């Protein structure tokens, strides 16, 4: 992400958003003392594809009288739209934990 | 002169407790328990001279597990921990930590005492937890009172539902934004001991702290809605439900619908009235923090494999109550054995339809084949119809017994009450041995591979053998073929 | 801002009256002060419930009037404002607390050790080289009992008669408790510990909500002004067993054209769990309002709810010598048949079957021991009167209509669905009487097989699958689709019932509305003879005794007789005879399930004669009743 200061039009770029949309705090211009009110640069910022597919365990491994447990799986970059719903499929990657945004 | 430690408000020493349990677990042999359980007249001394717990702790370091099942009645047995038994009935959360630290110290002392060549890293890496059971009389859910707050109880019940695994932090991982110092802090009672600055003196920048969520270390927490068992309920009210919180290794130890005797401390936490406010309601949420969960060769095959009389033996073993219809039980028996799954695919299972009167015993046979089989589901034709027996979209995809019983028997009672959609589903159940649906954007092709046993009902009276019986049966001839 | 007024009630003189009444009063009318003995039992941990009786206070002030002095009308001051007087009586008890006379068991009490360390703190800090709230040390729960037979608390009131002027006063209500919640702990004193100074603080709770303390307010903690964080401890906190239930106005108290209102009853302490759903009770309690906190109190304004803090709860509801008196009376079968439901005439065998429904059969370690009976009769022959009557003799039974089933419903006190028991749940170990068995739902048409076969209610709703307990004997009432009974109509075709239901089921009784002149007269003067005089008529026979059956049938359930082998051989021969009759229009044949039913009838009459063996003539009269059922199948 890239942002511009609303006071002196200074540019802060490569802001990384882990799980929530974040804005820079300290203006890099030492003359300016801005802390809030940063405007996003849509063109300059770099974006990636996102897909959230929801999976459950297969009927072979479901035990007697249990509702199937669910899991959210994030596909980013080239792997978007690779998995269609209702297919037996294997995802290899990272187990992550997400906070309440 | 030595600043000793006391359990809060109890006047109970740490050092006395942690030496009493240590000398107990070194020096408890089972013959003293045999004295104090009044089983002196049935002693087997060769199992009693050896150390009862030192052998178990030597087995735990070899098997690789780090959980010790312990019964508290031995604390009544050995004298020095006798008052410690009352601690288990009074102050559980402290003394349980004292036992598990004593267990880890006993692994350390057992490795360094006999000079066994074992690495200390594998001993000290694993977390040892004590799992006490059989501490006292079983308590009722109705008889639970607020005098049991911060006490250790037993409960008997059944699992209604099981939540998915809940993450709980164990060490919070923090990073400085101006110097990349990665440090770790301890979570205590749900509040993070957040530093105001780095531990490094070089930057010491205030307010630079950030929480890295995925690099924190976690542990498991699962909440189980325990329901009172129907044998001990009063006749006037429904069985009540309680929250039952398992942690770490005990998560997913409890399945759904099983009867369990669970051991844990009874705690009450304040529920928060507003999400962003500190105001707590006067009513308190009660939950049982669980420390233990208690449930509820091939030569024997070869010796009946060599007999020539195994046919009538297994034919009377399946249904001893019903004397006649030995062809029926041998047909059901050959359905339990079945063909092999062939691929290059043809189904190997045989299919049996019982046409008979409801007063003639057939649902007893269906109950017996349900109990005999390893995999198999008994269901009722009047109970489930339409697309209930196959996969149906609910809430996820909750699928029926035709795919959940792979290679097993699906026993359908009152088979005459199948709807037309269910006949159409069953047509590809028998022929294609595979169900397939396309609903809500979900296409699924699920392998059925199931052996079906159906029992049908003729309409009204019993039917004469002069005119053929198949036209009386309401089922379509594509199913009969 | 807060102007002051004067009231003609002195709290200091009333407190002196209470603390003199506690040490003065003694009850010698029954044949040392008894309340001092009760407080001694509190100090010896014998009892946890202290009940102050207002009749004792009225007799005490009457005794003061006999001495010549005058009291300050203490019982009227209790009845006007009992909430402040509860704490006043608690402080009067704490001022007159007796010394313990037995072993203290000091290791169990943590609060004694905490207060010992705090007194050590107080003597050490003030050496110079209230400390605790009174509700923390209270181990007794105080209750009030209203005066009777001596006055507003004495008079029982309906829920609708309770008005806004009755807030703050000790009232008495009559009502049926609809919903009883689970026993939940409610706090009264919260203990916080300071991690730096090592001190404590106690915060009292007298509201539905409370806020926690963040920083310690200790003298040592604030003298050096370290900012120690307070930690809540549930170990030293003071708790109480709180339960909220809903009481409903009785339908006789409801005026014509109105809907009954519900009131909240909160029980605390040792009075918890005595309240039961579906129980008509008298509740004497302090009628207090329930205020909100924060935004709800700001938006709703002066409009405030109310509740009831219950103080006393009253239930509205040799035997062997009476059993022997019934034996020496003679003809227990005919007397117990004709005594049950005295508004009908005749029909003796089906009435004996209605008795034997309540008697029941024996179980085996499993085979069900329940008898089930149906009235497969014409309309207008008093079905629902028999169903209501057979509900009224046998307890733990409910009248139900098939227009039935058990289901957990939403909109409970919690957001989740509560497992509210249906008609089959509350009729367990008892009788369920299902009317209009022809006019009933398909879901119930599934459910009756699991009721008769496995005796459970298996409900899977909202991701919750449970099996509720229904060990229930079934009475059925089924009119046919056409009212008239004809030989041109088949029985199974006329009743339109499925064959599997009757295959499971034992005994159908078909009584018909056949016009006979003498029979219509003998029914007609009886039917109008209940209309001549007040309530029940004269029975022109051995009279009814409605209280007497409910213990005799309990004893009949208590014996559980076991029968011999030659009688079993006769049963085998009779079963062979009925299969030969099944070879011989009603299609309904003898089944092994009907043989089990015949067995159930056999030990039912073994239960009634209090006998250890089943008699042979008893067996042939049971098969005669089977022949009566066959005659019912014909007509
Ligand atoms: N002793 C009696 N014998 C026959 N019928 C009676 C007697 N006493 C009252 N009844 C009538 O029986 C009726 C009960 O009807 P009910 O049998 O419930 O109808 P249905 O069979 O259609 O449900 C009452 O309305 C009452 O008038
Ligand atoms: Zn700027
Ligand atoms: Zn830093
Ligand atoms: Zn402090």
């Amino acid at each position: 992400a890239s942002f511009t200061c609303d006071m002196c039009r200074a540019i802060v770029d490569n802001v990384e958003q882990s799980f929530k949309y974040t804005e820079p705090t300290f203006c890099p211009n030492p003359s300016c003392e801005n802390r809030a009110f940063w405007t996003l640069n849509v063109t300059r910022s770099r974006f990636l594809d996102w897909q959230k597919v929801r999976i459950q365990e297969n009927a072979n491994e479901i035990p007697t009288g249990s509702m199937p447990r669910t899991l959210d799986v994030i596909l980013r970059g080239d792997s978007v739209e690779r998995a269609k719903p209702g297919d037996r499929c294997k995802f290899t990657g990272v187990e992550i934990v997400v906070p309440d945004v | 002169s030595e600043p000793l430690r006391i359990i809060w408000g109890t006047n109970v020493s740490i050092q006395e407790c942690t030496t009493n349990f240590r000398n107990f677990l070194m020096s408890f042999k089972y013959k003293f328990r045999k004295i104090l359980d009044e089983r002196e007249e049935f002693i087997n001394n060769t199992t009693d001279e050896e150390l009862y717990y030192i052998k178990q702790l030597n087995e735990m370091r070899e098997l690789g597990t780090s959980n010790l099942n312990l019964d508290a009645r031995n604390l009544l047995a050995y004298k020095q921990t006798e008052d410690l038994y009352h601690q288990l009935l009074n102050y559980p959360q402290e003394v349980i930590s004292i036992m598990d630290q004593t267990i880890k110290d006993c692994m350390v002392s057992l490795i360094v005492d006999n000079n066994l060549d074992y690495d200390l890293d594998e001993i000290e890496t694993k977390f040892y937890k004590v799992r006490p059971y059989n501490v006292g009389s079983c308590k009722g859910m109705r008889e639970l009172n607020p005098n049991d707050i911060d006490k250790l109880i037993n409960l008997k019940g059944l699992v209604l539902r099981s939540t998915p695994v809940i993450p709980d932090m164990k060490v919070a991982f923090f990073k400085c934004n101006v110097c990349d110092h990665t440090m770790a802090v301890e979570i205590d009672r749900g509040v993070i001991q957040e530093p105001a600055r780095c531990e490094r003196i070089d930057c010491n920048e205030p307010n630079s702290m950030s929480l890295i969520h995925n690099r924190c270390s976690f542990a498991d927490k699962q909440v189980i809605k325990l329901q009172e068992t129907p044998d001990f309920v009063p006749d006037g009210q429904t069985p009540h439900s309680i929250s039952l919180c398992v942690y770490d290794e005990l998560v997913d130890s409890c399945r759904a619908g099983d009867r369990i005797e669970v051991t844990g401390t009874f705690r009450s936490i304040p529920i928060r009235a507003n999400s962003r406010q500190r105001v707590l309601k006067s009513l308190y949420k009660t939950y049982v923090d669980v420390v233990h969960v208690k449930k509820v060769d091939l030569a024997k095959i070869r010796e009946v494999a060599a007999r020539e009389d195994l046919y009538s033996l297994l034919a009377r073993s399946i249904a001893p109550s019903i004397y006649e219809l030995e062809d029926v039980k041998k047909g059901i028996l050959l359905q339990l054995f079945g063909g092999t799954n062939k691929t290059f695919r043809y189904r190997g299972d045989i299919n049996i339809l019982l046409c008979g009167d409801p007063s003639t015993s057939k649902s007893q046979i269906l109950q017996y084949v349900h109990k005999i089989t390893p995999r198999g589901v008994y269901t009722s034709g009047k109970g489930s119809s339409a697309v209930g027996l196959t996969a149906y979209i609910t809430r996820v995809l909750e699928s029926g017994a035709l795919v959940l019983s792979d290679g097993g028997v699906c026993c359908i009672d009152e088979f005459d009450k199948m709807s037309d959609s269910t006949r159409s589903v069953l047509h590809e159940v028998m022929e294609q041995q595979t169900i397939s649906i396309a609903k809500a954007g979900i296409i699924t092709t699920l392998n059925a591979r199931s052996s079906i046993l159906a029992s049908a009902n003729p309409i009204g009276s019993r039917y004469n053998p002069n005119l053929p019986v198949t036209e009386n049966i309401d089922l379509p001839p594509p199913l009969l073929s | 801002a807060l102007p002051s007024i004067q009231l003609p009630v002195d709290y200091n003189n009333l407190f002196n009256e209470i603390t003199d009444f506690l040490v003065t009063f003694k009850q010698d009318t029954l044949s040392g002060p008894k309340y001092m003995a009760m407080l001694q039992k509190v100090a010896n941990r014998e009892l946890n419930s202290v009940i102050i009786d207002l009749d004792d206070i009225l007799q005490y002030q009457n005794e003061k009037f006999l001495q010549g002095t005058q009291a300050d009308d203490l019982v009227s001051a209790i009845q006007q404002n009992a909430n402040h007087f509860t704490e006043l009586f608690c402080r009067a008890i704490d001022n007159n607390m007796p010394l313990p006379t037995k072993e203290i068991d000091y290791k169990d009490d943590v609060l004694d050790v905490i207060l010992n360390q705090r007194r050590l703190r107080n003597e050490r800090m003030l050496s110079d080289r209230e400390l605790f709230p009174p509700n923390l040390t209270r181990r007794y729960f105080l209750y009030f009992k209203p005066l009777s037979q001596n006055a507003i608390s004495s008079k029982p009131l309906s829920v609708r008669q309770i008005k806004g002027d009755f807030l703050g006063q000790l009232i008495t209500v009559r009502g049926i408790i609809t919903r009883v919640s689970d026993v939940k702990p409610a706090v009264e004193v919260i203990a916080y510990t300071c991690d730096q100074c090592g001190y404590e603080v106690f915060q009292e709770v007298n509201s539905r909500t409370f806020t926690p303390l963040s920083e310690c307010t200790s003298e040592e903690c604030s003298q050096n002004q370290t900012k120690g964080q307070l930690f809540m401890s549930t170990r030293a906190s003071k708790f109480s067993a709180f339960q909220e239930c809903k009481i409903q106005e009785l339908s006789q108290q409801v005026p014509v054209g109105h809907i009954p209102r519900s009131l909240n009853i909160h029980v605390n302490g040792t009075l918890v769990r005595s309240l039961s759903p579906g129980d008509i009770v008298d509740v004497t309690g302090i009628f207090l309002p329930a205020p909100y906190t924060g935004f709800k109190a700001l938006k709703a304004g002066l409009l405030t709810e109310t509740y009831l803090e219950a103080q006393f709860v009253r239930q509205h509801k040799d035997v062997e010598e009476r059993v022997m008196e019934l034996i020496t009376s003679g003809d227990v079968y005919n007397r117990l048949a004709k005594s049950i439901a005295p508004e009908i005439y005749g029909n003796l065998d089906v009435k004996k079957a209605l008795l034997l429904l309540l008697v029941g059969g024996v179980d085996k370690r499993k085979i069900r021991g329940d008898i089930n009976v149906c009235l497969m009769g014409d309309p207008g022959v008093a079905k629902s009167q028999l169903l209501k009557a057979i509900c009224k003799i046998s307890p733990r039974g409910v009248y139900t209509t098939g227009k039935l089933t058990a289901a957990v419903m939403k909109d409970p006190v919690t957001d989740e669905m509560i497992l509210e028991g249906g008609a089959l749940v509350l009729a367990d170990n008892g009788i369920c009487c299902i009317d209009e068995f022809d006019k009933m739902d398909e879901s119930d048409r599934t459910a009756i097989h699991e009721v008769m076969e496995q005796q459970t209610i298996s409900i899977s709703k909202a991701g919750i699958n449970t099996t509720l307990n229904a060990r229930t004997s079934i009475l059925a009432a089924a009119n046919p689709l056409y009212g008239r009974y004809n030989p041109r109509l088949s029985p199974l075709d006329n009743i339109n019932l499925p064959a599997a239901l009757l295959s499971r089921f034992d005994i159908l009784f078909l009584m018909l509305d056949i016009p006979s002149r003498d029979d219509d007269e003998k029914l007609a003067e009886h039917v109008t003879y209940v209309h001549m005089h007040n309530k029940q008529p004269d029975l022109d026979f051995t009279p009814v005794e409605p209280s007497k059956m409910r213990e005799y049938i309990a004893y009949a359930k208590t014996k559980r007789p076991v029968m011999s082998e030659a009688v079993n051989d006769y049963v085998v021969q009779a079963y062979i005879r009925l299969r030969q009759d099944s070879k011989r229009f009603s299609f309904g044949q003898a089944t092994p399930r009907t043989l089990l039913g015949i067995i159930r009838l056999s030990q039912a009459l073994a239960k009634l004669r209090l006998a250890d063996m089943v008699d042979i003539d008893d067996v042939e009269e049971a098969l005669r009743l089977v022949r009566v059922s066959k005659e019912s199948l014909y007509q």
